[PDB]
């Protein structure tokens, strides 16, 4: 399966070992073993490096465990103090919910990006349901929000889930929209503010005119959102097919969706997003046969990589070490190209 | 719990499929079966029309549907 088992922390890639239930860190600009001291009692699929930079969600299709980052120290700024393994304190997430229900699976984790605050996390569920965390409380989500028209989910017991969603920029309603992704292409819009202890959360407001309407509903196959961070909001829909839908969210008031072009990736497959950090104009699709880089300038499709599914890809932007995508292949070959 | 067992159980019928294309009477038959082989699984459906059924699901579909389920035994 595409999984994403890396991050980088300031120069260090950190890759994920399922075997010895921790990172390996290499210091790009030095190997330590990150050890996890409670282990994930599900298959890691997914590494998301907090906002913060002092914590590590580890993701899996069955539970989410949260890895604290050791403090550097030392002449050479080193976890522990250049210590060839580090014990990390670990701490599951919901996991109550996931043993509880056998039929439960994560669909997707965000982190709440704020750097400011306490790292939140987002966990969407099988379910319809969103669950938002506070790493001070682990057991008990702050909020719960389900996903269903306001008049499991009902919605979800009528096969219609939750794939994805992102955050967009800051916006005036200050909260950040929240765009959710349903299997069927449907998207809605949520606002989420979080000031220090109460968390304001918006009414579901999923009205998207399609601008075209689609003659065939957007497939049963959308596996993808992502938001560039631009104004207007410009919403990225991928599908399993490998079409790619660039929508510009303008006021309609439920803002409306307009599909500005329609990029199919020629794979010959479910998709992950990737911003690019430096590019805003760009973002990368990497899929079970390789990655594909999108320039939005016709949109310019490059296929960068054609493979091995993709088990981690990560986009450095350091100041020494230059721009340079990396990626690592199911069979552990690291491809590391300049952007 | 289920996407992980589905994903043990293709690599297990690969590992099968595998073996059987390695070799390739009666283990060749029980490993057409480990796959859930059409044929091989109606040579012998000497027990009952839903024996035949049941057979069938475990072998072709391991996740089985509800709703479904009439189209499946008819």
């Amino acid at each position: 399966q595409l999984r994403n088992l890396l991050c980088v922390l300031d120069g260090d890639l950190l890759v994920w070992d399922a075997e010895e239930c921790a990172f390996h860190t290499v210091t790009l600009r030095g190997e330590q073993k990150l050890l996890c001291t409670n282990p994930p009692l599900f298959d890691v699929n997914e590494v998301l490096l907090s906002p913060t930079q002092h914590h590590v969600a580890l993701v899996g299709s069955k539970g989410v465990m949260v890895l604290e980052i050791p403090k550097r120290w030392g002449k050479k700024s080193e976890f522990e103090g250049g210590e060839k393994t580090v014990n990390c304190r670990t701490i599951p997430i919901a996991e109550r919910i996931f043993t509880s229900s056998t039929s439960l699976l994560l669909k997707q984790a965000i982190w709440y990006p704020s750097e400011t605050q306490e790292p939140h996390l987002i966990l969407l569920t099988s379910d319809n349901i969103l669950r938002l965390y506070n790493l001070q409380d682990l057991f008990t989500p702050v909020k719960v929000i389900s996903l269903s028209s306001a008049e499991r989910s009902y919605k979800a017991s009528l096969g219609e889930t939750a794939v994805a969603c992102d955050f967009g920029p800051l916006a005036v309603l200050v909260a950040y929209p929240l765009y959710i992704l349903y299997e069927t292409g449907e998207t809605y819009l949520m606002y989420i503010d979080l000031q220090k202890s109460n968390i304001t959360v918006g009414k579901l407001l999923g009205p998207l005119p399609m601008y075209p309407a689609a003659e065939d509903n957007y497939g049963y196959d959308a596996c993808a959102l992502l938001c560039l961070p631009c104004v207007p909001n410009i919403i990225v829909i991928a599908t399993e097919s490998g079409l790619l839908y660039h929508c510009v969210v303008l006021e309609g008031l439920i803002p409306s969706l307009y599909v500005f072009e329609c990029v199919e990736l020629e794979l010959a497959c479910p998709i992950k997003l990737h911003r690019d950090p430096i590019c805003p104009s760009r973002y990368h699709c990497t899929h079970v046969a390789g990655v594909h880089s999108v320039g939005l300038t016709k949109c310019l499709v490059e296929h960068i990589l054609c493979t091995s599914p993709i088990q981690g890809f990560w986009i450095i932007s350091d100041l020494f070490l230059g721009t340079s995508m990396i990626c690592i292949t199911c069979d552990f070959e690291c491809i590391v190209r300049p952007l | 719990t289920l996407t992980e067992f589905e994903l043990k159980w293709q690599h297990w019928r690969e590992e099968c499929e595998r073996h059987l294309q390695n070799g390739t009477v009666h283990m060749e038959a029980v490993c057409r079966v480990l796959l859930g082989d059409e044929e091989v699984l109606l040579e012998k459906r000497d027990t009952t029309w839903y024996h035949f059924l049941v057979s069938r699901l475990l072998f072709k579909h391991p996740t089985v549907k509800p709703t479904e389920l009439h189209f499946y035994a008819q």
